[PDB]
């Protein structure tokens, strides 16, 4: 059942990168512009 | 019929069964009415006298009537049922609306300004 | 192999929480 | 023929001109972009399923001479559809079935044809494992057989047509659905053959080994992938259980596939509407009325008739139920001229203190209530017109005899009308007194109800919320900012450039 | 519908009842889900011949709703009915909760090993050798390799 | 032309509404359909209408009367170019375009009229070919129209005073607010009744009067009316050639109660009968009844139940089903007893009442807000 | 009640000052 | 998009409040006033 066990940790870890990737990609931005504003 | 205040219906279904027996299930129906009464005679009502919340129920003068007066109060009394309608004691709380409403202030001044 | 499928993929999750709190402390400090 | 021979050749080669652009740009995309590339980044050709169901929705209706879809499935079945060297000489064979339609006699599919065009997972090198073609290969003649249904003897070759997608299903099932979207794009596939699937197979015949399938369906969810499983599985498991009388409505309560998670703005939108009716008839207390509300607000725009005359009725039976009721006559488009007498006449009844009147109504649409099945809803509207009366006359009156609100209510008993007040003391609504021995029920005016704290109450109901609608716009407003490329301080030339034009001010 | 008869007191009919828990657990699986668990009294009773059957089908039934560690005590103290059937979907949804439980109690068990350790019910490290002579003897090693190091043995 | 154009909108209500009374409006309505070249407007009311089954040729002889102003205009494009004046075919159309308006359909009317908007360069026919759009905006309920050429209207009498253009503008808001239920903004611009003039779609300076004076007897109360509609001298003698009205009006000032009921069934049945208050006549006199209910009500404490029969309007258990049904209807601040036989009242001070519309619209404006916020971004 | 009120909505129009700087950005650069 | 799964199949409010608080009452009092002026 490695089909069903390791392969099942696959499909489930990704679902959390393609979220939390999201929320970093808009809060730095919302960091960059402020940044450009200090400077 | 028993969702609205339609009690003398109820109790005229109490007796016109036309299918079977019923018996154990308008016994319950008759107790758990009972406490009903017994519970609607706790208003701001005025003296009633010895016959008609005497007669509210289906007794003509039993000690069933000594039942619910010394269960309750509306006492036994010179043909009078008491009222002590008084619903005084609760008003006038300034300090839960100034314990609850002092945690609500806080909240709003939570999401107010600290970012999230 | 497949047994580094998952717990490299953990490693950035490591990796992966602290992004959120520095930007988070970055949100206040530029208005300081 | 010439009525036939000049306006029936046109209707072959414009679908097959679309249809050579929009699934076959799905045969391209979706087998060689979902079953070996990634279709989550770009999975554009779920909603181009869509528009290849609902353009087939209304697209077929003739039993199809001049074989305009009659010659289409000798075409259309015989693809082996592998690699681009192979469907190189497949992309010719769309064509020269036209020469068979065109010059000779194809096979006029009527009724009788639909077996030799179903025996085709073998012919010419055709396979199973790429489920994308062979699941979007069985939908694309599994569809058009059922979308008008046909049920003259058509049953069996739709059902074993069923039974060669449930061969593909009960490989999506067990067979290799890791990081494929085998089981997610198949999940949608496998969504919308549960319709026709229930259309021929539910309410002709036995639909109750749907139900253990369908929990096998459902038990294949929820462990390997999270998404597309746990959404569509629910409704389809509700909508003949709400016709049903078992007890699936609690174990929708304690069930954790309450929430599939964003399912797609169309089956989410229905199932808080499903679930507003099981609280329907488990008794309505205020909790699904923003359910049922939030299931009409969630809605594309297509039409009504299907479910939102029934959203637009419901929704505001559950509100009879409460005490309060808007008028229903609103954006007069389709729904409120054909769909809402009986039912208005309902609550026009509810809107007066008259208690017979509500029997002026359930006698004269009684049947018309059976109809959909919300009468057993109906048939308790009396207590909340008798709580609307004695809010009515408690309200307007004072000093009022019990001996006149039962003539005015004709309740036809006064010896009751002690009773029906009596509880509407005990249950809260009225609070004041009854003489009973005189007969007058007195009521106090009680104004200043500003200072009592029920509109801080409603205040902060919505402070609150209207905060929460501000961080809404805060939080769905940060994606925006992308392609934020270069903030160039001022130059590197004209740096060195200011740099040496202060060195000739400093030489100066 | 087979679940009112709970209370017979005659114990073969908890026999004939976990007859239907296993071939119709999908229709009225629905059914028996939250309302009626009474598998433990049953369990803890005296009356023997069931106890077995009935830890394996609230080990079916509370994984699914979400009670992966009440699904994990019965599939530990159901027995030789629970591991005889390894021919569904089924022991992927078992093993994911008994030799993570084992490999994140052996975390513990890898800090202090002496004193207050695993009260094993003889199967909780079983599977993990039994499973792991599977992962030795299905020509595998690039996971055999890993499974020695994750057991932290 | 549109100057009568509104008579024929109001007696196309009185052929289609009164379902018994059909007959001579349908005889004075083809009187004047089946002459002055009228064409389009008038088959779907044939159709309403019975067969009129020989009508081919009368509509011949009309399509021909048609087509010889538009072969006429055919004549003058060529002409008008050759040695240019002010665009002289638009200036040509740009008269006969009204015709072409009210004979043709608003297509004709709207690419002509938008058209030669740009010819003038001066309001002076602008803001005119403006209260043409208006009137047919009227004429077509064009309610989404309106709102462009009121304020593109208004937009140029800002240059100039232009009060011929303004207060007759004010007319056509005015009558806008009395088209939808906008009864305090109706008078509002029924306010001078000086400037106002002996129109062409209220022939009758004396309508506009009986307009101005029902809308205001809602719109405003007794100091706006013991100053305002009692002491007009342009005011009084318009209404001193009326009987009725003047009664109906001064009923209520006087204090004669129970008479006001009998000039209201006749005020409000001819409302019934009337165009353009047929929407709201049920909504007016219930407005009526609360108001004159609430102004005797406001007076007394102690004022019993069956003193209003013989005083006011007879019918005691009327009055009381009356009354039951606005202190349940949440207005008429009072409150009644039975069984004593008397009306007690009370005074609400504005702290309750006033914070009632309040938390309507919060939930009105939270539902827009919150419905366009599910509406963009997906 | 009010500034609570009007607060939701000025950010709404500054998230349609957003959304005109994303599908008028996204197809002109790429 | 829009395909939405079929399980079955001002000028308009204020006169309609009116039709809620005035819709089988009256409506046409002429005449039930001139029978009340020898009643009352």
């Amino acid at each position: 059942g490695l089909r069903q066990y390791y392969l099942s940790k696959i499909e489930e870890l990704q679902l959390i990168v393609n979220d939390k990737s999201q929320n970093l990609r808009r809060l730095q931005a919302q960091r960059n512009e402020l940044n450009a504003k200090v400077r | 019929y028993l969702m609205e205040g339609s009690y003398n219906k109820v109790f005229l279904a109490k007796g016109n069964i036309p299918a079977e027996s019923y018996t154990f299930f308008i016994d319950i129906l008759l107790d758990t009415i009972r406490d009903e009464i017994a519970g609607c005679i706790e208003k701001a009502y005025e003296k009633i006298l010895f016959t008609e919340a005497t007669r509210i129920l289906f007794f003509n003068t039993p000690k069933k009537m000594t039942d619910y007066a010394k269960k309750r109060g509306w006492v036994l009394g010179p043909n009078n049922y008491y009222s002590f309608a008084s619903q005084q004691q609760k008003p006038e709380d300034t300090t839960i609306p100034s314990t609850e409403l002092a945690k609500q202030v806080i909240e709003y001044a939570r999401q107010l300004e600290m970012i999230v | 192999d497949l047994y580094s499928r998952y717990k490299k993929l953990q490693q950035e999750l490591e990796f992966l929480e602290v992004q959120e709190e520095y930007i988070k402390d970055e949100q206040k400090n530029l208005k300081k | 023929p010439p009525g036939g021979g000049e306006q029936e050749p046109p209707p072959p080669p414009a679908p097959q001109d679309v249809e050579m652009k929009e699934e076959a740009a799905t045969g391209g995309g979706s087998t060689g972009e979902a079953d070996g590339k990634t279709a989550a980044a770009a999975a554009e050709h779920s909603q181009r399923e869509l528009d290849t169901v609902t353009l087939e929705d209304i697209k077929e209706h003739v039993k199809q001479l001049e074989k305009a879809v009659s010659g289409k499935e000798p075409r259309f079945v015989l693809r082996a559809l592998r690699m681009l060297p192979s469907t190189s000489r497949r992309l010719n064979h769309y064509v020269l079935y036209k020469a068979v339609q065109g010059f000779f006699t194809s096979n006029n599919a009527t009724r009788d044809f639909l077996l030799p065009f179903l025996e085709e997972p073998m012919d010419t090198e055709a396979d199973l494992q790429f489920r994308p073609r062979t699941g979007k290969a069985a939908s694309t003649p599994l569809l058009p057989e059922v979308e008008a249904y046909l049920q003259l003897l058509v049953v069996i070759f739709m059902m074993n047509s069923k039974r060669y997608k449930e061969a593909q299903k009960i490989s999506d099932d067990l067979m290799q659905k890791i990081s494929t979207q085998n089981r997610r794009a198949l999940d949608l596939v496998a969504a919308k053959c549960y319709y026709y699937h229930a259309r021929v197979y539910e309410f002709l015949d036995k639909l109750d080994v749907v139900r253990s399938f369908l929990h096998a369906r459902l038990r294949t969810a929820t462990l390997r992938h999270d998404a597309d499983g746990q959404a569509t599985l629910l409704n389809l498991l509700l909508r003949n259980y709400l016709h049903y009388s078992l007890y699936d409505q609690a174990e929708k309560l304690v069930s954790k596939s309450v929430f599939p998670e964003q399912a797609n703005n169309n089956e989410w939108a229905r199932y808080l509407y499903y679930t507003g009716r099981i609280k329907a008839i488990q008794l309505e207390y205020s909790e699904a009325r923003r359910t049922m509300t939030n299931a009409l607000r969630k809605a594309p725009q297509h039409t009504a008739v299907g479910f939102k005359q029934t959203v637009h009725k419901l929704l505001i039976v559950v509100e009879l139920l409460l005490g309060e009721i808007p008028d229903r006559l609103q954006f007069r488009q389709p729904s409120l001229k054909r769909s809402l007498m009986p039912y208005f006449l309902l609550t026009q009844a509810v809107r007066t203190g008259n208690l017979a009147k509500f029997n002026q109504v359930l006698d004269q649409f009684g049947e018309k209530f059976q109809a959909d099945g919300t009468y057993t809803l109906i048939i308790r509207l009396r207590h909340n017109v008798i709580k609307t009366g004695v809010r009515m006359i408690s309200l307007s009156y004072s000093r009022i005899s019990l001996a006149d609100i039962a003539q005015k209510l004709q309740l036809d008993s006064p010896e009751d009308a002690e009773f029906i007040v009596a509880k509407a003391i005990r249950d809260g609504v009225i609070e004041a007194s009854i003489n009973h021995e005189k007969g007058y029920v007195q009521s106090k005016e009680m104004i200043d109800i500003y200072s009592t704290r029920e509109p801080q109450l409603a205040f902060h109901q919505r402070i609150s919320f209207c905060l929460d609608i501000h961080n809404m716009s805060v939080k769905a407003m940060r994606f925006p900012p992308k392609s934020y490329n270069k903030d160039l301080e001022s130059a590197e030339e004209r740096r060195e450039r200011e740099q040496q034009d202060l060195e000739f001010a400093k030489e100066m | 519908g087979i679940i009112s008869l709970l209370d017979e007191d005659e114990p073969q009919l908890k026999e004939f009842a976990l007859h239907k828990l296993n071939a119709v657990v999908n229709d009225f699986w629905a059914e028996i889900s939250e309302s009626v668990d009474k598998i433990e009294v049953l369990y803890e009773d005296e009356g023997f011949r069931s106890r077995q059957f009935a830890a394996l089908v609230a080990s079916k039934v509370f994984y699914h709703l979400g009670a992966f560690e009440e699904s994990l005590n019965y599939a530990l103290g159901a027995g030789d009915l629970f591991n005889v059937n390894d021919n569904s979907e089924y022991v992927e949804t078992i093993i994911a909760k008994c030799i993570d439980h084992y490999t994140k109690q052996c975390v513990e068990n890898a800090d202090l090993p002496e004193g207050e350790k695993k009260p094993i019910d003889q199967r909780l490290e079983g599977i993990v050798n039994k499973m792991f002579q599977r992962c030795l003897d299905d020509h595998k090693y690039k996971q055999a390799i890993g499974i020695a190091l994750e057991t932290r043995r | 032309p549109k100057n009568p154009d509104l008579r024929i909108a109001q007696l196309r209500f009185l052929l289609s509404l009164p379902e018994h009374r059909g007959d001579a409006a349908v005889r004075d309505e083809l009187m004047a359909a089946v002459r002055d070249n009228n064409m389009a407007p008038y088959y779907e009311a044939l159709c309403k209408s019975l067969d009129w089954q020989i009508d081919v040729d009368l509509l011949n002889k009309m399509k021909k009367a048609n087509e010889d102003e538009l072969k006429r205009l055919d004549e003058e494009l060529e002409d008008a170019e050759k040695n240019l004046g002010e665009s002289e075919i638009r200036d040509a159309m740009m008269a006969k375009a009204e015709y072409l308006c009210r004979i043709g359909d608003k297509e004709g009317a709207l690419t002509a009229f938008r058209k030669t908007y740009d010819k003038t360069v001066a309001l002076g026919h602008r803001l005119d070919i403006v209260f043409y759009l208006l009137r047919i905006g009227l004429f077509y309920m064009d309610n989404d129209l309106i709102t462009r050429n009121t304020e593109k209207a208004k937009s140029l009498i800002e240059e100039g005073g232009d009060w011929d253009r303004r207060n007759r503008l004010k007319v056509y808001q005015g009558l806008y607010c009395v088209a939808i239920r906008d009864f305090k903004q109706a008078a509002e611009l029924f306010l001078d009744t000086v400037s106002t003039f002996t129109s062409y779609e209220l022939m009758d300076y004396k309508t506009f009067v009986t307009y101005t004076v029902y809308v205001s007897m809602i719109a405003l109360e007794r100091p706006d009316l013991r100053e305002k509609v009692i002491k007009g001298a342009e005011i009084l003698e318009v209404l001193h050639s009326l009987p009725a009205v003047r009664q109906y009006l001064f009923s209520l000032y006087e204090c004669r109660y129970s008479v006001f009921f009998q000039s209201l069934a006749v005020v409000e049945q001819e409302m019934k009968k009337d165009w353009l208050f047929a929407p709201h006549y049920r909504y007016y006199v219930r407005e009526m009844r609360i108001h004159a209910y609430s102004q005797l009500l406001e007076s007394y404490r102690s004022l019993t139940l069956g003193y209003m029969a013989e005083a006011f309007g007879v019918g005691v258990e009327f009055i009381d089903q009356e009354l039951s049904r606005f202190i349940a209807a949440g207005r008429l601040h009072c409150k009644i007893d039975k069984v004593n036989e008397i009306v007690e009242t009370n005074r609400p001070d504005s702290k309750n009442w006033q914070y009632q519309e309040t938390i309507k619209k919060g939930d009105l404006l939270l539902n827009r807000v919150q419905k366009l916020s599910r509406v963009i971004n997906m | 009640y009010l500034a609570s009120l009007i607060r939701s909505v000025v950010a709404l129009h500054n998230l349609i000052n957003n959304k005109i700087a994303n599908r008028d950005a996204e197809k002109k650069e790429g | 998009m829009s395909e939405k799964k079929q399980p079955v199949d001002e000028d308009n409010w204020d006169d309609d409040n009116v039709e809620d608080d005035f819709s089988n009452q009256l409506r046409a009092e002429l005449e039930k006033h001139g029978y009340k002026m020898e009643t009352s």
